[PDB]
């Protein structure tokens, strides 16, 4: 399957209490693997995954080197932004920005991005094409005029076509046993009545990755996403997933729903009903 | 290999 | 802008007593990203909780996990106290292990 490196950096300023939180956060696809937090005691980059003690004592100081350097320039954006939305210093502000790219199973390039928010809002975007960006306001288009006059999208794209996915096949390689191994999902379903002769019927799975996964509630062979409550998948704290989905059914007709699990590591789907 | 880089907003 | 944190308790494994697990504090879909996370054991801190993937999704709002090893028994309670800019009160979601 496809394969991801990217980057989550966040800058949020905190007046009368000192300079901007900076914290940059890396994943290879759901897997966090690095981090840099300008709160830590001795604020460096550090490995999140084990794998990644394979990266000799270099690396680490590079890394590092350019996390203090992106902190910076952030501290500056913060500024900056303040005067071209005209907002005061007595506030708190966020910016935040993802970067990275994907490769197919054969280590090719599919697409690579980098998106920057302000407050939560769309700032400014590279396109698919790696040569333009877009802007969401005014404020964005003056950083658009900017990095064009600069040419900054030619060294991005230089970055994304090439460092971003020579380093994620590096990634890959060295984290095989964790990157690509697959846990199958262990599932089973719960039971919770309710006002009103109804049940709840929850249909659990734990202990899979990767992360992708559907779960489903079938009645007479038709899925029922209607009336199904849900939860996002969700990490389990070990390097693992897990997800629920719901559905509210007559009491004393249980049996005839089925819940359906699909997972890569499912040779077959699960099919299970509730269990006196 | 993180992003060396953000040019200023 | 301003979100509401979700706020999400759950374990590894289906708990059994006397068993090693992992207890989870998912916070989910806020903003602005300052917030207090703590996971409390009979209302009492648990001391090195660990922190770890924080990201946020397509519309931006921020995600972050809190985790802790823990050896859960019949009578121990476990919650999970969250502050956030968008609630008058701080918000306890306890652990319930029969979901």
């Amino acid at each position: 399957g496809p394969h991801s490196l990217r980057y989550f950096v966040t800058a949020v300023s905190r007046p009368g209490l000192g300079e901007p939180r900076y914290m940059e956060v890396g994943y290879v696809d759901d897997t966090e693997f690095v981090r840099f937090d300008s709160d830590a005691e001795n604020p460096r980059y550090e490995p999140r995954a084990r794998w990644m003690e394979q990266e000799g004592p270099e690396y680490w100081e590079r890394e590092t080197q350019k996390a203090k350097g992106n902190e910076q320039s952030f501290r500056v954006d913060l500024r900056t932004l303040l005067g071209y939305y005209n907002q005061s210093k007595g506030g708190s502000h966020t910016i935040q920005v993802i970067s990275g790219c994907e490769v197919g199973s054969d280590g090719r390039l599919l697409r690579g991005y980098q998106q920057y928010a302000y407050d939560g809002c769309d700032y400014i975007a590279l396109n698919e094409d790696l040569k333009t960006w877009t802007a969401a306001d005014m404020a964005a288009l003056i950083t658009k005029h900017k990095w064009e006059q600069a040419g900054e999208a030619e060294r991005l794209r230089a970055y994304l076509e090439g460092t971003c996915v020579e380093w994620l096949r590096r990634y890959l390689k060295n984290g095989n046993a964790t990157l690509l191994r697959t846990d199958s999902p262990k599932a089973h379903v719960t039971h919770h009545s309710r006002p009103e002769d109804k049940v709840t019927l929850r249909c659990w799975a734990l202990g899979f990755y990767p992360a992708d996964i559907t779960l489903t509630w079938q009645l007479n062979g038709e899925e029922l996403i209607q009336d199904m409550e849900l939860v996002e998948t969700r990490p389990a704290g070990d390097g693992t997933f897990q997800k629920w989905a719901s559905v509210v059914v007559p009491l004393g007709k249980e049996q005839y729903y089925t819940c359906h699990v699909y997972h890569q590591g499912l040779p077959e789907p699960l099919t299970l009903r509730w269990e006196p | 290999f993180a992003p060396g880089n953000y040019p200023a907003l | 802008i301003q979100k509401t944190p979700q706020i999400q308790v759950y374990s590894r494994h289906p708990p059994e007593n006397g068993k090693p697990n992992i207890l989870n504090c998912y916070v989910t879909q806020f903003h602005p990203p300052h917030i207090e996370i703590q996971m409390l054991k009979n209302g009492k801190k648990i001391p090195k909780v660990e922190m770890s993937d924080m990201s946020f999704s397509k519309d931006w709002s921020f995600y972050i996990l809190a985790h802790t090893e823990f050896t859960p028994t019949e009578t121990d309670t476990y919650a999970c106290r969250v502050k956030h800019d968008s609630m008058a009160e701080p918000k306890t979601v306890y652990w319930d292990r029969d979901m």
